[PDB]
């Protein structure tokens, strides 16, 4: 069935806030472009499951 | 090289107090910062011109092409 | 915008023909000469 | 005659001459704030700030706006008489008191 | 009468390059993910690519 | 772009327009090139040109907006905490423009004990500063944080903190000025709307106004970090350890 | 302590 | 909160002047003189020949800051332009030479000068008046006696070190008479400007001249010249006790001090305060003090270079202000 | 009035001062060193203390 | 290491599709006039200028705008039904254009 | 290599956005990232199997008594003077190689300085190979002044080209009018999360106050409590955040700034050593396309990908201009019967 519970979280608003409300969210800080510019992280909406990166 | 005359942040003259601070460090031994502070150094930019100087003159003349 | 150099805007020319309407600044410019930023670099007469 | 210090910006300018834009050269922040302080206290004046539309050239442009009694030229020479007065007074008080010591 | 407007406005221009404008929209974002299927850890879920 | 002669040996460009280039000022290099007919011109400034190019093609979301300092002048601007007299407000106005604008001031938000103006009237200014220019700007947006109010009955202005943005009449009701407003990838934009209502130049002078109030403003506001802002406290030291 | 201003004349003051 | 300046824990409140007709409903606060006449005073705390320690009193920032950036940028000076070298067999190159030479400053009173026309030639561009002229040559020799070895560069070599004490005034024209009762000399004659070994020389002239402070920071006649406004401590619940004595540890050691009777506390002495807000890190003086800086007093410091004398400075920079005051109003307002 | 703005080799070992006539060896001649440097011009040479 | 094989496939993205143009009959076509499309997307619209929501009018700021532009206190209101008559007066012409 | 500037963490005048630097002006003129370049020259005059040698004879004397332009800083040996300024065109070797190499007959291929601003001769060598063939070196010194595009960086990577110089008076002053050399933009600090940075500048402010250097090393160090204690002591802020005023208006700022010393380092890009331009000049023998050297004029290419951008926008005439006419533009004349 698959374990969200147990995963990373954070405190975030979902990009489609006017559908659904979203307060939390999934990330991993796993993306790194280049070494001067900063690193990058990634979410997904743990209300809807969206994801996108900052 | 040589220590530079002015300060960089400041303006104040500090190329004439080079040799003093050495002498004050050698002879009449004294803290670094009260010698500092008895050559009337009290801003802290005029402190780090001093403080933080590498005389490398004295080793370019060993290499002088007239000896 | 874009801010280019005056260096290199001495350099890079743009070849303005002319045209009745531009005369006068054309002619300043060729007085003003390749020295100058507001100038000339090179002149290509009609018939040569 | 000087007729390069000061020139009137006439887009800036309106009719009536209640609201007007002054373009300095050879000036900076020295003179654009000292200016724009003695010219807020004129009673009549609504509207008074400078800016220096590059770093690279030597320029200063001032808007003035007032209401309609007074005009924008004149709030001018007002403000620059004020501040010449002001430098007075400074000096005369600085002076006496550095001979009295 | 802006509804309108802004419809009669959004339409594909005859001339467009759409193709390559097409291309370009999906090769750029094409270069920014990673050469690796990342994912949250603690799923362990089927394995996709 | 258009070209401006300048004393200097770099090219210069406005701090705006470095996302589309994903250009860093660390050293980056770009190249120059200058079209040598009338028509090679005309197609390049009408077709490739900055205004007609503020929105990328894979998603049309605007991509030509604030940046990080153009961002956190302006949310510092209009927080609500900041009011304003007469000589700052004409002092802010003259750094946004030139000194060339004509302004016609509104009656400020407190008439007693004092006469204060704040900082979304001076906003509200930026968007539309005369009864010339025909730039009428109406706009529901939500900033990237937002507290709902109290009781969900209640409307979306009444959040916590500012959150929910309010303009009505290019005039700034409620909320602060943030990244979601004036930066780039939402359509719900202060800029997206001008450009979509009123053509890319109106856009383009809001935005020139924005970026010259807070090159000004910030310098002489103030703005840093220090140890003291990742410092934490000392019941930090206790609760981290216990849990 | 001298208030030399009012004495002596000052040509660098005076604009070139 | 009427010309005081809160100084809080995390912010820095009312920093503006608002004394203007605008402000409220009353239109005061306009100017006129006669009453910013009777407002304003100055002040001399302490008085030296490179130092002045005046205290300006109910003027406004906008006033104060410009007679600081005139001091700083616009009051001229005399120091070395152009230098012409005739031998260098130094390490040191001729262009770092002349670069230092032109940072040291030099005691020349200026106003016996004039200002160098831009628009001539080299060969008439200088003149008597224009200019002034420093010589150098040193020649480092070996030591011509008999001293231990292994010593330092002083008594092992002959005039090893260059100092600023070693630049020549060599006077023309009418200046053998104008500058008979002042010859001009380097203001800190023990600056270093060189150090060479055996068979090294240097030889060449400098041409001293009037410059700005704007277009070079040689030129510039203060080390610096600034102003701190006046601190302000409110004391309000007394804090008598052994907590008065952690109370005066969180300022700098004379600015407050302790009855010894009433055992309380009370401000000793402002102007010693440097407004580190240290008591806002314990909570237990939350209320019962809050500093301030008074917005119209300004305590100016100022430092000279060693031609001028400060009060000289400051009165060229308050001159120089109302002289392009005048200038800019007699200007044509060309359209 | 108006102010008016106004061959050698040495040996790289010895320091030693020569001349060099034409095709005689480019060696010096106490020390028998073969690298040899030109003495600093005589001419003026002006700069700026900027 | 990913940056070459990005590179690669936009550059053959490119060669696939870079001669593809909307034409004045409103088909995309090829350079060999193959029509492989009919209508752009089944629409015909252009995904830079259209509004939020897969929809090219954000009918909710447009309703605001339009309010605000033609506020008049002493304008009289309209009855519910009047307002689709005026409505249907508007459309209802361009629908039976199709 | 480098030098302890006077900083404050601060957002000034704009010109400081994403990594862009704030240089004060009369910092420069006290000399503050002031370098020097040095290259060299190699010239070799060696020996043909016709015992042929070549000559490095010259300095062309003009009718009044002096050398011509191109020999003005040359000598009679024909070698540049040690201490002379060399400019673009000015020759200061000069050598000449016989025109029956494959002693009367001579070809004069000398050694002529380009470069975009002058450069003084600061050292001529002279000496011989083991086969005896005279070797000619000269060496060249450049003075350079922290220009607006120069690079830095700070130890901890937030590496910056400098992007506006202000003047000193227009530049925040704390009580003692002490003026920051470098300004630096606070937002590179949050995401790149360099608080090394700022346990730098504290232990460095404290360090010059007490007047001993200090000790940041991997898991140990100087102690930040300890630093500031001694900041403290002296009657400053325990964060290193002081009250400032401005320089433009005069009066304080509404927050506190860190303020301290963090030791820079100037890079070796340099903005003089970049700037290239081309208008017209060499092209490719082969394909008569302008050249790609760093040294010639070298066009700049405009390649796969940006035709695939200019395509994308629909512009036909910029691609002819930029593809065609201002690279390669040839007249041909094709038969009509045949395609020949
Ligand atoms: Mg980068
Ligand atoms: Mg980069
Ligand atoms: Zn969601
Ligand atoms: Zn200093
Ligand atoms: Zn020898
Ligand atoms: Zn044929």
């Amino acid at each position: 069935g698959g374990g969200w519970d147990n995963v990373d979280q954070t405190k975030t608003q979902c990009p489609n806030y006017d559908t659904c409300g979203g307060e939390s969210a999934y990330f991993f800080q796993l993306q790194i472009r280049s070494a001067d510019e900063p690193m990058t992280t990634f979410y997904k909406c743990v209300n809807c499951g969206h994801r996108w990166k900052e | 090289m040589i220590v530079p005359v002015r300060c960089f942040s400041c303006g104040k003259v500090v190329g004439d107090k080079w040799e003093s601070y050495l002498n004050l460090l050698q002879e009449d031994e004294l803290d670094e910062g009260t010698a500092l502070s008895r050559l009337g150094l009290k801003r802290y930019c005029c402190r780090r011109m001093i403080l933080t100087h590498v005389d490398l003159i004295e080793k370019f003349l060993r290499y002088n092409p007239l000896e | 915008e874009v801010a280019v150099p005056d260096r290199v805007a001495k350099v890079l020319t743009y070849p303005e023909k002319v045209t009745r309407y531009n005369r006068h600044k054309l002619q300043e410019l060729i007085v003003n000469g390749p020295n100058v930023h507001p100038g000339a670099n090179y002149l290509l007469k009609r018939n040569e | 005659p000087d007729r390069e210090k000061i020139k009137l910006l006439t887009q800036a300018t309106s009719e009536d001459g209640t609201s007007a834009s002054f373009q300095i050269v050879e000036e900076d922040h020295t003179l654009g704030n000292a200016l724009r302080y003695v010219i807020m206290k004129n009673p009549d004046v609504e509207f008074c700030g400078y800016s220096i539309p590059h770093p690279s050239e030597n320029l200063l442009n001032i808007r003035i706006q007032t209401y309609g009694e007074t005009t924008a030229v004149d709030a001018l020479q007002k403000g620059l008489k004020d501040l010449m007065d002001l430098c007075d007074v400074v000096e005369s008080k600085f002076t006496e008191k550095i001979k009295s010591m | 009468e802006i509804a309108l407007f802004k419809y009669r406005k959004a339409r594909l221009e005859p001339g467009t390059a759409i193709g390559a404008i097409g291309a370009q929209s999906i090769g750029e974002p094409g270069t920014q993910m990673t050469l690796k299927t990342f994912h949250f850890a603690g799923v362990a879920s089927m394995n996709v690519t | 772009h258009y070209a401006k002669i300048r004393p200097w040996r770099t090219f210069r460009l406005n701090e705006c327009v470095c996302t589309p280039y994903n250009a860093d000022f660390d050293g980056d290099e770009m190249n120059l090139h200058v079209p040598q007919t009338e028509e090679a011109r005309a197609e390049a400034i009408n077709l490739m040109g900055v205004k007609n190019n503020l929105l990328t093609p894979k998603s049309g979301e605007p991509i030509i907006a604030a940046t990080q300092d153009f961002i956190t002048g302006s949310y510092l601007i209009s927080h609500k905490d900041s009011f304003y007299d007469r000589a700052t407000l004409t002092q802010l106005l003259s750094m946004m423009s030139d000194g060339i604008e004509h302004f016609d001031i509104p009656p400020p938000a407190i008439m007693k004990p004092y006469y204060l103006w704040t900082g979304k009237q001076v906003f509200s200014l930026l968007i539309k500063p005369n009864h010339n220019s025909p730039v009428v700007i109406n706009l529901d947006a939500k900033n990237k944080v937002f507290v709902p109010p109290k009781s969900k009955s209640l409307p979306n202005e009444m959040s916590q903190n500012d959150g929910f943005v309010i303009i009505r009449g290019s005039q700034i009701l409620s909320g602060v000025m943030d990244k979601s407003v004036l930066g780039d990838g939402k359509k719900h934009s202060v800029f997206y709307t001008i450009l979509r209502d009123y053509g890319p130049q109106e856009a383009a002078n809001a935005m020139n106004r924005m970026a010259k109030l807070c090159a000004r403003f910030l310098g002489n506001r103030g703005f840093s970090i220090g140890i003291n802002d990742v410092t934490p406290a000392d019941d930090l030291k206790q609760k981290k350890e216990e849990l | 302590s001298r208030d030399t201003w009012n004495t002596k004349n000052m040509r660098s003051l005076e604009p070139p | 909160m009427s010309n005081i300046v809160g100084i809080e824990y995390n912010r820095v409140t009312n920093t503006t002047s608002t004394d203007f007709p605008g402000f409220s409903k009353d239109a005061e606060n306009e100017w006129n003189v006669e009453k910013f006449k009777k407002d304003f005073e100055v002040n001399i705390s302490s008085l030296d020949a490179r130092e002045a320690n005046f205290d300006l009193i109910n003027i406004d920032t906008s006033i104060a800051n410009a007679f600081r950036r005139i001091m700083i940028s616009e009051v001229p000076s005399v120091a070395a332009e152009y230098v012409y070298f005739f031998n260098n067999t130094s390490v040191i190159q001729d262009e770092v030479l002349a670069h230092r030479i032109g940072l040291v400053p030099l005691k020349v009173d200026p106003d016996m000068l004039t200002w160098v026309d831009s628009n001539l030639p080299d060969d008439e561009k200088f003149t008597d008046e224009n200019t002034i002229v420093l010589s150098l040559n040193v020649k480092c020799t070996r030591n011509p006696d008999a001293p231990k070895g292994s010593t330092d560069p002083k008594e092992l070599y002959n005039n090893a070190h260059v100092y600023a004490r070693d630049l020549k005034f060599e006077p023309q024209g009418r200046q053998s008479t104008t500058f008979a009762d002042c010859p001009v000399v380097p203001a800190d004659p023990d600056i270093l400007l060189a150090k060479l070994r055996p068979g090294q020389e240097i030889s060449l002239k400098a041409h001293c001249i009037l410059g700005i402070g704007g277009d070079h920071a040689k030129f510039s006649p203060v080390s610096t010249a600034s102003y701190r406004l006046l601190p302000q401590i409110n004391i309000l619940q007394p804090i008598k006790g052994e907590s008065a004595r952690r109370f005066q540890k969180c300022f700098p050691p004379g600015v407050i001090g302790i009855d010894e009777g009433s055992d309380e506390a009370y401000v000793k002495d402002a102007r010693k305060d440097t407004v580190s807000r240290e008591v806002l890190r314990y909570e237990e003086f939350a209320d019962k003090v809050k500093l301030g800086r008074v917005r119209n007093h300004f305590i100016f410091n100022v430092e000279s270079a060693g031609a001028m004398t400060p009060e000289e400075i400051f009165f060229k920079s308050v001159r120089i202000l109302k002289n392009k005051a005048e200038y800019l109003k007699n200007c044509p307002i060309t359209q | 009035x108006x102010x008016x703005x106004x061959l050698k080799y040495i040996c790289a070992e010895c320091s030693s001062k020569l001349s060099l006539s034409r095709t005689d060896a480019v060696r010096c001649k106490d020390c028998g060193h073969r690298i040899l440097l030109k003495a600093r011009t005589k001419r003026l040479v002006q700069f700026e203390a900027r | 290491v990913k940056t070459a094989e990005t590179g690669y496939m936009s550059r053959r993205l490119m060669k696939s599709l870079e001669d593809l143009s909307c034409q004045y009959d409103n088909t995309v076509r090829t350079s060999a006039n193959g029509i492989v499309q009919f209508t752009y997307g089944g629409d015909g619209l252009d995904p830079l200028e259209m509004e939020g929501n897969a929809q090219p009018v954000n009918f909710n700021r447009s309703w605001d705008h339009a309010y605000n532009i033609t506020f008049n206190n002493q304008d009289k209101g309209l009855l519910p039904y009047a307002i689709m008559e005026t409505a249907n007066e508007i459309l209802g012409p361009l629908e039976e254009r199709l | 290599a480098g030098q302890n500037a006077t900083v404050a963490v601060m957002s000034y005048s704009g010109y400081d956005i994403e990594d862009a630097l704030v240089l004060n002006k009369s910092s420069i003129d006290r000399g503050f990232g002031r370098c020097e370049t040095r290259r060299k020259t190699t010239t070799v005059l060696k020996r043909y199997a016709n015992h042929t040698q070549d000559i490095i004879g010259g300095m062309r004397v003009d009718e009044n008594g002096d050398p011509i332009w191109q020999h003005q800083s040359l000598g009679p040996d024909g070698l540049g003077e040690v201490g002379m300024k060399v400019q673009s065109g000015q020759i200061y070797i000069n050598k000449s190689v016989p025109t029956n190499s494959a002693q009367t007959q001579y070809r004069e291929a000398p050694v002529i300085y380009r470069g975009p601003e002058p450069s003084h001769i600061d050292q001529v060598m002279m000496s011989v190979s083991d086969n005896d063939q005279a070797l000619i070196k000269v060496l060249l010194r450049q003075n350079r002044r922290p220009e607006l595009g120069d690079k830095f960086s700070s130890r901890h990577g937030q590496k910056g080209v400098c992007g506006i110089i202000v003047k000193q008076e227009d530049m925040p002053f704390n009580d003692q009018g002490i003026v920051p050399d470098i300004i630096m933009n606070p937002h590179g600090f949050p995401s790149r999360m360099t608080v090394g940075k700022m346990i730098e500048l504290i232990s460095g402010k404290a360090g010059v106050l007490n007047g001993t250097l200090e000790y940041g090393t991997c898991f140990g160090g100087s102690k930040l409590e300890d630093m500031s204690k001694i900041l403290v002591d002296q009657g400053f802020n325990y964060s290193g955040k002081d009250m400032l005023y401005s320089g433009i208006t005069g009066e304080c700022l509404q927050a506190y700034i860190f303020f301290g010393p963090i030791y820079y380092q100037k890079l070796k890009h340099m903005v003089l050593d970049k700037m290239h331009a081309r208008a017209r000049g060499p092209r490719a023998v082969l394909t008569r396309q302008p050249t790609e050297g760093r040294s010639r004029d070298g066009g700049l290419r405009l390649g796969e990908m940006e035709r695939d951008c200019v395509i994308a926008y629909g512009a036909s005439q910029l691609l002819l201009e930029r593809l065609m006419i201002s690279s390669d533009a040839f007249e041909v004349d094709v038969c009509d019967k045949c395609g020949l």
